[PDB]
């Protein structure tokens, strides 16, 4: 007898692939990787099962070429919290701040992991915010008030070469992401329509489609 | 089967108690005794009737949203223009009615946070969002556009996982469904952060011979509970 | 308890016995007001 | 709610029991021991059932007048052409059949004295009283002409004064009077002093869907309580 399989942290507890990032020779040198749980796109309709979630995290980095090559070059991964600048350019102050966390990894070195943990100001986070942010009473301007919990703001990731002088190897960053002590609440019901945009749940009126498959009768087979 | 006496502050109303009356979350309303991290008691607690919506043979269905559909109206209504933090309880009751010769299956379910959505459309161009009068939409309620998928690409088959209780003028014409206080946080704006979402919707449609009032009504009366506020603010 | 004399038509005398009534009909429907009446028996003067 | 098994002497009907079943002046019928200042047992008392008095959509009212209604018809209007002196109670239960698809109130009232008036008019003349024929009704009783003054100048608005019981076919279709001896002499002549007159008036009209029957029965039953008499005639 076992359903353990059936538990959140055995439904959920498995490292995802979420972020891709090109670092090539021949596009401004630095890229800025905003933290979505998404990305995976299997993970939004996995989570929106649910309402109220609360998560640790665990991020991987894979790196390489685009060969697949393992080259000796020493990257720079830098987790940016919430609400903190992201680096304007490649020589800017964010790499230097060193509030912002950093991880100086090779490639010849594994695959560098580091956990983060729960970063809400809310209890617990929310994929749906019916309402206005904080705190809408003014004129409309339209087109941020929508499903939006910026509280839900999870950070985002950087990475550099690194400096002074630019790389000589095209670079690939792989991205893996999973979750750990989750606990979810309030229920939804599953989707069964197709997605168009990030946080939001609207729909193509236009093509409505029935849940599953469907026969030639309800006599027949 | 029983005779009808319910009344409170003011208000009566005239209900029953013969089928499964009742169904709550597994957690009755309360207040909060926290650091985070007002009582009204005989005046706030009272069965605030909202306007009882018709139901044609063709109808898809309706939502109020919580706490939107009193907030702009009523003695409550007042306490949540003045005050800024909001939290309360609710007692639903939904009770249509109509003779035995009458059919036709409701489907009374609380969604917190319902998230809407309409239809890419218009002119060709691909992203727009509900005005305030379909988010916030009021006593008067809103018949939404495509119930299958709830106006959210959300199949209704799968509703029920919500409290609901079923509406069948065979059986029974009374629904009522109590709805505790829902959020990330233990206190939030009224205005601008509409709780959980009540909505009925009919699965088998109303069907009737004909002349024989094609309109049965649903009449919606609810009562907040253990409703509590904080700061408060001037008046215009 | 006694009658409370509230619909007040006398077309002529025939119709006098529908003082006594009140009309309840399906159309038009919600909302719109069924009827209304003083709260003083000395006024005249439905209560009389 | 209950089955029906109601007899007495020889005679049975079947009734009901399930609402508020007897109303009474304040005071049961009952013999005298008095120096006025016969006791028939087990034969006057028996359910003299009336003739059923039809009830169409325009109809306006009906009265009896005890004790003639009985007087010259029955065991009992035996002892009573005989006899000349009278003292009795009575057992008046009146009962409306129809389905639940009828509708329209009846007000069942006794008016002791019932004295009734007709309209001046017919020739240019200034004075006129009712013929015997309008009086005394008997059995067949009297469809009488203005309803709204009772044809005594007396508001019906004000009748539940005396002893009523409400007939609406939506709730109660019976109803059931009992009535005490009323008089300033503890006896009187049955011929020519009719006391007390059950009237039994339509306020909410029958109404119905057509094809329906349009006539409902009036059934009345009633029985003498306590009766008592003394001196006697003899016979033709």
């Amino acid at each position: 007898h076992s359903t353990a399989e059936t538990t959140l942290d055995s439904f959920f507890s498995r490292a995802g692939l979420v972020g891709e990032i090109d670092l090539p020779l021949e596009p401004n040198g630095y890229a800025n990787w905003d933290i979505d749980i998404t990305g995976y796109a299997q993970m939004r309709r996995k989570v929106e099962l649910f309402t109220y979630m609360r998560f640790d995290a665990e991020f991987t980095f894979v790196a390489c070429t685009p060969t697949g090559e393992v080259v000796p070059q020493l990257l720079q991964y830098m987790f940016v919290p919430p609400g903190a600048p992201k680096p304007d350019s490649r020589e800017s102050l964010a790499w230097q701040t060193a509030t912002n966390p950093s991880v100086f990894v090779k490639l010849s070195d594994p695959p560098a992991q580091v956990s983060v943990p729960f970063m809400s100001p809310a209890s617990a986070y929310q994929w749906f915010y019916d309402g206005y942010p904080t705190f809408g009473e003014h004129k409309q301007e339209k087109d941020l008030e929508y499903g939006a919990c910026p509280n839900n703001m999870m950070g985002t990731f950087s990475v550099r070469t690194v400096g002074t002088s630019k790389s000589k190897y095209p670079l690939v960053v792989r991205i893996y992401m999973r979750m750990k002590h989750v606990r979810a609440w309030i229920p939804r019901p599953m989707r069964n329509q197709n997605y168009l945009f990030k946080a939001n749940p609207n729909y193509a009126g236009n093509s409505i489609k029935p849940t599953g498959a469907s026969r030639t009768a309800i006599t027949t087979l | 089967d029983r005779v009808a006496q319910l009344t409170i502050g003011n208000s009566t109303i005239t209900t029953q108690e013969a089928a499964n009356i009742i169904v709550g979350y597994g957690e009755w309303p309360s207040y909060c005794s926290d650091s985070d991290a007002t009582r009204p008691d005989v005046s706030v607690n009272r069965f605030y009737t909202l306007d009882t919506k018709l139901w044609e043979k063709s109808s898809k269905g309706w939502y109020w949203k919580f706490p939107d559909v009193l907030t702009e109206t009523g003695v409550f209504g007042q306490n949540a223009q003045f005050h800024y933090l909001y939290r309360s309880g609710f007692c639903i009751h939904v009770q249509c009615n109509a003779s035995k010769f009458h059919q036709g299956a409701l489907l009374v379910a609380v969604l917190p946070e319902y998230v809407i959505g309409t239809v890419a459309g218009g002119t060709g161009t691909e992203d727009s969002h509900p005005p305030y009068k379909q988010t916030q939409p009021g006593a008067d309620g809103f018949e939404l556009q495509h119930p299958y998928v709830l106006d959210a690409g959300i199949p209704i088959s799968q509703l029920t996982v919500c409290p609901h209780q079923w509406i069948n003028l065979r059986t029974n014409n009374c629904a009522t469904i109590i709805v505790p206080y829902i959020n990330a946080l233990p206190f939030d704006s009224a205005l601008n952060h509409c709780n959980f979402g009540l909505l009925v919707v009919p699965i088998s449609p109303l069907d009737y011979d004909q002349g024989a009032t094609p309109v049965i009504p649903i009449t919606i009366t609810l009562a907040p509970m253990c409703s509590e506020f904080a700061g408060l603010r001037q008046a215009v | 308890e006694t009658i409370l004399e509230v619909n007040n038509v006398p077309t002529n005398a025939t119709s006098l016995m529908e003082r006594l009534r009140f009309p309840v009909s399906a159309q038009a429907g919600k909302g719109e007001l069924c009827a209304v009446f003083r709260a003083d028996p000395g006024r005249s003067g439905p209560w009389q």
